[PDB]
């Protein structure tokens, strides 16, 4: 699984999601990766998402909108509602995984709860930053 | 607030005892080309949609990640392919799962998005839209690595 | 409180392009399925058994445009799909594309309770209910005068 | 498209929905129906709902989460999240349909912005009610 978001000059945000899936998948099985508001998300009112994981958690906690729902309607910000998902909500339902995000304002978030996440991110015109293990 | 792009390649057990230094600069190096690539798109005044898709495009071609080339095989020694975009602005998405004859699913998912009704295609009819629409069919062999057949075998043999 | 509700689909009925007889078959056929629903929940039965219960019989039912009296596709095929979600555990199962199975709301229960996974698509899926003993079908089987005359008023207009 | 929710003398919740999809589908679409939170969700801390209509605005909104967390965040009533989601943001996104909740204390709403929604509802020990019309 790979993804982005962004938020643009006009302060539009998106997010994109695609994946091969699992070594040995069981041919037909969907993952969160392609699900609208499990493993994509964007709202220009909140926040873009796109996640990694173990797939099957990420759908039943709708992970993606969850991020945006716990902003819009419980206020949270974009790092207690990440701390929130990620850390507390996935792993009581047996997930690993991780995700990034970027709000309305430009925070930007990248938590996930494995040993390690391929990841970067970076601000116009600034120099960018890249990781695979925990910091 | 300030233009910004995030991107990742998968979470998942990545250990520097399992890993080398030479596969950790190829990923860096890989990430860094992608997220720059995005960055200049922002700097120039592209839209988000268009950097998403973009940076997901340069992940599905990388072979190093998990989506497009380089994907995971299946069971059956396939690949099916599944991919989402979002569009913040007017809340359209487009969405494609289960193909495997399309080289870039993500821009699949922004046909289904950009050119039908719909939100969500799946397999043979998502590939006979995206065909309809002009996208070519390829062979689902391209997708193939060595590095990805082996993870198999060994799945297989655990 | 335990409760039970049913849809059978939201749309454009209009009392001017229906007959009272059609009504009736709809109130008859809505109360047969809410009532057994409602002495389930009374005897004790589960929540979840009470709404797979429920739609298994809205599929069975050829009134519903849901398994049995499925609308036709473009391609003059049936493509069903289903899901269920347990609120007790959050397990979810659901099924998208399958032509050759009668019950998907039991294929959706088959993913949720007989795999890890929460989704299946098409044959995959398929292949998957027929490995844990569910019956492939003739995708004829859900054909219907009603609804096939609806397709042919679509390519009319 | 079809569906049930439910709540048990136990206190669980649960939610099923199944479809043929519409007249003259284009092969390979998928609508709201098979998609947890769009067209189904059951969460025994909120809600549990089914939902029916013309899909993409559906999933676009999420309509079957967007009930819980409007209610489990947002603090709203049943009644008040079921206004929200189907008399405000779907219209507004271009959608139309309805759907069927049930929350985690036996509230029971069937709101819907069509001229139809072929409907039933009723609490275990007492008698059925049927709806077609609005
Ligand atoms: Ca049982
Ligand atoms: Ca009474
Ligand atoms: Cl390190
Ligand atoms: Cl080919
Ligand atoms: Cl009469
Ligand atoms: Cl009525
Ligand atoms: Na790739
Ligand atoms: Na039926």
């Amino acid at each position: 699984t790979v993804g982005a978001v962004a938020l643009d000059l006009d302060g539009n945000l998106a997010a994109a999601t695609s994946t091969g899936g699992w070594t040995n998948k069981l041919p037909g099985r969907v993952g969160d990766s392609p699900l609208v508001g499990a493993g994509c998300y964007a709202n220009n009112a909140s926040v873009a998402v796109s996640c990694t994981g173990t797939g099957e958690v990420f759908i039943r906690a709708l992970a993606a909108y969850d991020i945006a729902a716990l902003m819009d309607y419980g206020g949270l910000s974009l790092a207690e509602a990440c701390e929130r998902v990620v850390m507390e909500k996935l792993p009581a339902l047996g997930g690993s995984g991780g995700l990034i995000a970027i709000d309305h304002e430009g925070n930007v978030a990248l938590p996930f709860n494995t040993e390690g996440m391929y990841r970067a991110w970076g601000y116009a015109g600034d120099t960018p930053t890249t990781g695979i293990y925990r910091e | 607030g300030k233009a910004v792009i995030a991107i990742h390649g998968g979470a998942g057990a990545i250990s520097r005892a399992q890993m080398s230094l030479q596969q950790e600069l190829r990923y860096i190096e890989a990430l860094s080309a992608i997220v720059e690539t995005g960055q200049k798109m922002l700097e120039a005044g592209e839209s988000a949609l268009d950097v998403v898709t973009e940076a997901v495009r340069l992940l599905e071609e990388c072979p190093l990640f998990n989506a497009g080339i380089g994907a995971v095989f299946t069971r059956d020694e396939t690949h099916e392919l599944d991919a989402c975009v979002m569009d913040g602005n007017t809340l359209k998405a487009g969405a494609v799962a289960g193909v495997s004859h399309l080289r870039n699913p993500v821009l699949a998912a922004r046909l289904v998005m950009e050119q039908s009704p719909h939100v969500m295609m799946i397999g043979e009819g998502a590939e006979n839209f995206a065909f309809a629409r002009g996208m070519e069919r390829v062979s689902p062999e391209i997708f193939s690595t060595s590095l990805r057949y082996e993870q198999l075998l060994a799945a297989r043999k655990e």
